[PDB]
């Protein structure tokens, strides 16, 4: 119980889990930079759809993206989460 | 005049020790005046003898957790 | 068994052929430089608060 | 002075004491003593 | 280098700044000469700005696109008061000495006041405001400057902008010159202590000596087809100010009556004040040609059509459409039907890569007139190409490479925003996937109507096409329809079954339904089901399937549910698994063994239902799959079974009518006994009400009980399996009051809780006797809609329902106030609720940090539901 037990449960729950806003941000950034000329990190030969957003979704589902989320807590502590093969 | 701390609408108020208040403000990453305020002339603030610069620990009744803890900062007025 | 009958029906002058309007691009205001208004002009829907 | 001016000045003094304590320029006991002094002097 | 705006610093515009930024000086009051060219030095000087497409600006070598407007200045010989700063000039005047310019407070206290204010100005702004107010209050009522002791005179303000001293003569008026000269004496420290920034807002700058001239870019001339140019009101005022500036200057250098000078000084000041703001209290509005009040600087900023709420908070946007809506049960809940015309006009810009080059080439081969095609091609350097003016579109397709941008038509699977107004909650606008269909209407699934509050009475909805990759990705990730099945207001589904869905589910899931292989194949042909049906429930004498058996094909093989059905309101309720009426639902290991499906199992806005538990425990994708497959079976089975409403469903036999007549006679006898007791003075009142007011209550009670009893009789002598009863008990449409009124009697009609009384003297209608208060005379209807109403019964019924015809600004205002109060709150990684300015609101959100959208109907966990999940198959 740092401040309250509920806050500790909250921070323990979100320790190794991505929020929907982080997923949306990662997918949008990957799609934007993939439409600008980047090379896909997956096969992209037998995918159902060949648009950038679908490829970004598939690249996020199987961890190949070298992207890191930086969480800044209000007291200044920093947490880093990697989506590259977790 | 009259004792009101026993009313069913009034939660429990407690003055917080300086070390505990210091730890709280450090672990929240704030200044003391960024908490919700309570006046020194508040009817329940006077009942416990609270002076400005203190932090009051308030325990309210909740339908989700049973008991809930809240903190207020004593101001002048 | 289904009920069959004969009922008098009326056609109202509210017809979808006069109610649909779309805008991709077009003219803008001289003052605010924002899209115009009305189906008579090219149009533009208001995105309110 | 006036009640409002006294309230403003005591609020300012509490703010200064808290700022100095949070910067580790004071100990807990010194902060307690200064808080008590201000509260008694402005009661 | 590209920067961003991180702040705005406000202040008063210094006359040195006004002159320094100016490009010219406006001296001439003539706007246009004979030929039409603008006079250099007038309001329409081309040096101010360019509004013509082909003209070029002299100040900057730029056309209308690249030229920002340029400012001029009007030189004032006599200073004037800015009407927007009168409340500040008044405070500066009342709290300062007029000889040395001091706050009129002893410097010993002044120094400590300044020290305290400097110490607290940034940490406690409210305390600083209170301190400044206290200083002003104690400095106004001094009457003698401590530095002078010169008997300070009180100053009074006469609206709008008239300052009046009170000297020994008791009457003397202050000119703006003396006011400004007095305000120049105040030092910077005294201004700072009073709550004003001295280096950016100097008090005498509120007295105007130079007037800026707005650029022509914000002062356009409207081109009307009538052939006459119409100027905006700002020029129509500036000409008046410059006229009065010329009109008054010649008087000073030629004579000095000193009475016509001040009668013109009070007219130029009025013109300036009205140019800054019209609709000044206690001041006449200004017209130009037709007695229409002018629109000035402050009128362009306020109102619902002004700058702020008309162009800054909201605006008109591109790539949007509006059309009537119509149903479509063949769409998914994620889809919207789009006309071919709209798909070919709105476009999505797609950048060409090495993975999508062939599809984009095929789009380019088709022109702007064939779907799916394209309207424009953008080259890598940034030139657009209209594909309808291209000589050969087959060669242009072969020449595109990675880096090109093609604006192509909408295709199936595109993401758009679909909205219905008013937008009360956030699911009033959701993301949908495009499907192009023949027609000129927006097609919408029937299960998607409750979130939009939509209907097919002639309603219209809006469409929006996101244009950038990031916007489309956000819309697809956060706003998709099936992700928002559960509403955030309470833990319940806002998407679910309607009217034919409920009755079709009831008719299919009832235990008497038997099906053959061909009928089962017909029912399952509308779904995605392919596989083994298993053995029929009945093998001999004939092979028959059951409706419950067919429904069970779509439930998960570990789902358990026990609960009552909606049809269990009446005597068929047994409150246990042993029920011969199919009133209790039993599901074990995904097998529907008992009960029926109705509003309490699949209906929308029913929390803690079977559908809600399925969605909660298997995901919203499972809910999307279930709503798209099983809800079609209900419609198909209604098509096979046949569902109609005839006129014998609401017709009762003669014995029921006789019983109702006897009951009506008994009720009338009771009312007559009440009336006789009232007439003989033997009627006791009810506390707080007079007699003849208690008698009305007794009569109303008796008539209500009569209606209830008659409805019970009519229900008793009607078939409990006709289609109206099925629609009522299952929860599709109708209630028991509707059946009672259609089959037994309407009952008593009322207006604002009282019987029908307003009419002639001591009688409502001329058909009745004087002083008659019998039930029929005051609005009791004893016929039903099936049998028909009497003329006066029809009049009474029309009178009773008048006040429902009258049946929003207050709700909108309250919601707007709430939105502006709460818009800055956020959930932090700490779990704390904080404002964007850092203030803490809640230490932990709610009490357990549980989102109401993920709640089990306000509960974080339902433990009984968990127990049923684990051991429900053997309980
Ligand atoms: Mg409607
Ligand atoms: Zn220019
Ligand atoms: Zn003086
Ligand atoms: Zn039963």
């Amino acid at each position: 119980m740092t401040i309250d037990k509920i806050n500790e449960i909250f921070k323990e729950n979100w320790k190794n889990k991505l929020t929907k806003y982080e997923i949306a941000r990662i997918i949008s950034a990957r799609a934007l930079q993939l439409s600008m000329g980047a090379l896909p990190l997956i096969d992209t030969s037998n995918l159902k759809s060949d648009d950038v957003i679908s490829i970004a979704e598939e690249e996020l589902k199987r961890g190949v993206l070298p992207i890191t989320i930086r969480r800044i807590y209000p007291n200044g502590q920093v947490e880093l989460i990697s989506v590259r093969k977790i | 005049k009259i004792d009101i701390s026993n009313h069913e609408l009034v939660p429990k108020h407690e003055i917080l020790q300086l070390e505990e208040a210091y730890k709280l403000v450090k672990e929240l990453g704030i200044k003391p005046e960024q908490l919700p305020w309570i006046r020194a002339s508040d009817p329940v603030a006077k009942s416990i003898g609270a002076k400005p610069g203190d932090i009051i620990k308030i325990t309210r009744k909740s339908p989700f957790t049973g008991e809930s803890v809240t903190y207020r900062y004593v101001i002048t007025g | 068994r289904i009920l069959f009958g004969i009922v008098y029906y009326q056609k109202l002058h509210h017809m979808v052929a006069d109610k649909m309007h779309a805008r991709a691009r077009g003219p803008v205001q001289i003052l605010t430089r924002q899209p115009t208004e009305g189906r008579a002009r090219e149009g533009g829907l208001r995105f309110g608060e | 002075s006036t009640v409002t001016i006294s309230d403003i000045e005591m609020l300012l003094k509490d703010t200064e004491i808290w700022d100095k304590l949070l910067r580790n320029e004071l100990s807990i006991e010194e902060a307690k003593k200064m808080f008590d002094d201000v509260a008694r002097s402005y009661s | 280098s590209e920067k961003i705006i991180r702040g705005v610093k406000f202040g008063v515009l210094s006359p040195n700044e006004i002159r320094q930024m100016s490009v010219t000086a406006i001296i001439t009051s003539e706007v246009y000469d004979e030929d039409g060219t603008p006079i250099e030095g007038g309001v329409m000087d081309p040096k101010l700005g360019v509004i013509e497409p082909g003209q070029k600006c002299p100040v900057c070598g730029n056309t209308l696109a690249g030229c920002p407007g340029h400012f001029g200045h009007i030189e004032l010989i006599k200073p004037v008061i800015h009407i927007g700063y009168v409340k500040h000039i008044y405070d500066f005047l009342r709290s300062t000495c007029w000889r040395c310019g001091r706050i009129k407070i002893k410097e010993q206290d002044l120094e400590r006041y300044k020290r305290i204010y400097n110490a607290i100005k940034l940490r406690w702004p409210s305390a600083a405001r209170r301190l400044v107010e206290y200083i002003k209050k104690i400095s106004i009522k001094n009457l003698e400057c401590p530095h002078c002791g010169e008997k300070q005179f009180k100053i009074k303000l006469e609206k709008p902008y008239n300052f009046n001293e009170e000297r020994n003569g008791s009457i003397v008026k202050l000119s703006p010159s003396e006011i400004r000269d007095r305000l120049e004496r105040i030092p910077d420290s005294d201004v700072e202590l009073l709550g004003y920034d001295p280096k950016s807002s100097r008090p005498e700058w509120m007295i105007l000596t130079v007037l800026p001239v707005p650029p022509i870019t914000i002062r356009p001339s409207i081109t009307i087809e009538s052939g006459i140019r119409a100027e905006d009101d700002l020029t129509h005022k500036l000409v008046d100010i410059i006229r009065l500036n010329e009109r008054l200057k010649e008087s000073i250098e030629a004579g000095a009556p000193q009475l016509i000078i001040e009668d013109l000084w009070d007219l130029l000041q009025y013109h300036v004040a009205t140019y800054f703001d019209n609709e000044i209290p206690g001041l006449p509005p200004a017209k130009h040609r037709s007695g229409r009040p002018l629109r000035t600087l402050a009128q362009r900023l306020k109102g619902k059509e002004g700058r702020f709420r008309g162009n800054l908070s909201g605006k008109r946007v591109d790539f949007s459409a509006r059309t009537v809506i119509s149903p479509d049960p063949n769409l998914s809940i994620d889809e919207v039907g789009i006309p071919y015309t709209i798909a070919r006009m709105l476009t999505v810009p797609e950048r060409v890569t090495n993975i999508n080059i062939e599809r984009i080439r095929q789009y380019i081969i088709n022109g702007p007139d064939k779907w799916p095609g394209a309207n424009y091609v953008i080259k890598p350097d940034g030139r657009r190409i209209d594909l309808r003016y291209v000589k050969d579109r087959k060669e242009l397709a072969s020449s595109i490479t990675a880096g090109y941008v093609v604006e192509r038509h909408l295709v199936d699977g595109d993401v758009v925003l679909f909205n219905r107004q008013p937008s009360l909650h956030r699911i009033s606008m959701m993301a949908h996937k495009v499907r192009v269909l023949p027609g000129r209407t927006f097609r919408l699934n029937l299960l998607d109507c409750p979130p939009y509050n939509a209907d097919f009475d002639g309603d219209e909805m809006n469409l929006h096409v996101p244009q950038s990759e990031e916007a489309i990705a956000e819309a697809r990730e956060l706003m998709l329809v099936h992700k928002n099945i559960i509403t955030p207001r309470y833990g319940g589904p806002i998407i679910g079954g309607g009217q034919d869905y409920i009755s079709g589910a009831y008719l299919l899931s009832v235990k008497t339904t038997l099906l053959t292989v061909e009928e089962v194949a017909t029912i399952l042909g509308v779904t995605d089901f392919v596989g083994e049906l298993g053995e029929p429930a009945i093998l001999a004498p004939k092979p028959y399937y059951t409706g419950k058996q067919v429904i069970s094909l779509f439930l998960p093989k570990d789902f358990n549910f026990h609960g009552p059905a909606n049809i269990s309101k009446g005597p068929r309720a047994c409150k246990d698994e042993i029920c011969p009426h199919d009133s209790f639902i039993v599901i074990k290991n995904g097998l529907l063994l008992e009960g029926v499906f109705d509003k309490k199992a699949i209906g929308n806005q029913q929390p803690e239902s079977m559908l809600h538990w399925s969605i909660r425990e298997y995901g919203t994708e499972y809910g999307k799959w279930l709503m798209d497959n099983v809800f079609k079976m209900f419609i198909r089975f209604l098509e096979m079974r046949g569902f109609t409403m005839t006129l014998e469903d609401i017709t009762i036999p003669d014995e029921a009518q006789n019983e109702i007549t006897t009951k009506i006679k008994e009720g009338y006898s009771q009312v007559d006994e009440y009336i006789r007791k009232f007439n003989e003075g033997q009627l006791e009142p009810i506390p707080g009400r007079t007699i003849e007011e208690s008698l009305e209550s007794y009569i109303l009670d008796t008539l209500d009980k009569l209606r209830k009893v008659a409805g019970e009789i009519a229900t008793k002598y009607l078939d409990p399996f006709n289609n109206v009863y099925i629609m009522a008990i299952t929860g599709a449409r109708g209630s028991e009051l509707n059946i009672t009124q259609m089959t037994a009697l309407l009952g008593q009609q009322s207006v604002r809780g009282e019987r029908i009384r307003r009419g002639y003297r001591e009688r409502t209608l001329s058909l009745f006797k004087y002083g008659d208060i019998a039930p029929e005379a005051r609005g009791f209807v004893k016929n039903s809609f099936m049998r028909g109403l009497s003329p006066y019964e029809m009049f009474f019924h029309a009178a009773g329902g008048r006040e429902g015809l009258v049946d929003t600004s207050q709700s909108g205002y309250m919601q707007r106030r709430l939105i502006n109060a709460l818009s800055d709150l956020r959930i932090e990684y700490d779990g704390t609720v904080r404002s964007l300015y850092g203030d803490i609101v809640q230490v932990v959100y709610g009490d357990d940090a549980v989102h109401p959208m993920y709640s089990a109907h306000s509960k974080s966990v339902n433990v009984n539901r968990v127990i049923e999940r684990v051991i429900g198959w053997k309980r």
